[PDB]
């Protein structure tokens, strides 16, 4: 896991999100991701 | 068919700065959708059409 952190510096400098192309905060994203309890039912669904 | 010379069907003559704002407007929301297409691929593609 590398060349993520490659791109996602890429990402950072350069993209320019000005207002018609912009992205959902990471805290966001990952309140949504365990308000839903992902990790929970990822574990249900494997161990059954 | 639009034909041209054609004293009923001819092209829109006497336009105003309203109706070009208005289009303006209403193809920059048009034709850039929920995202779709990115300001710089409309502006030249407007140049070209
Ligand atoms: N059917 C559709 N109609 C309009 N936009 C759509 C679409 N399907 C996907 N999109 C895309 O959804 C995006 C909304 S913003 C994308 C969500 C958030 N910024 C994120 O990165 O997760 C737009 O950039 C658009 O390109």
């Amino acid at each position: 896991d590398i060349l993520g952190d490659f791109f996602e510096s890429i990402i950072r400098d350069g993209f320019k999100q000005t207002k018609g192309q912009f992205f959902t905060p990471t805290p966001i994203v990952k309140f949504i991701l365990y308000a839903l309890q992902l990790d929970k039912l990822a574990i249900d669904r494997l161990n059954n | 068919p639009l034909i041209k010379g054609h004293e009923k069907y001819d092209l829109r003559v006497r336009i105003d700065r309203e109706e070009i704002e208005g289009l303006g407007r209403n193809l920059h929301n048009v034709l850039w959708g929920g995202g779709g297409t990115n300001d710089s691929e409309i502006f030249y593609s407007l140049v070209n059409i």
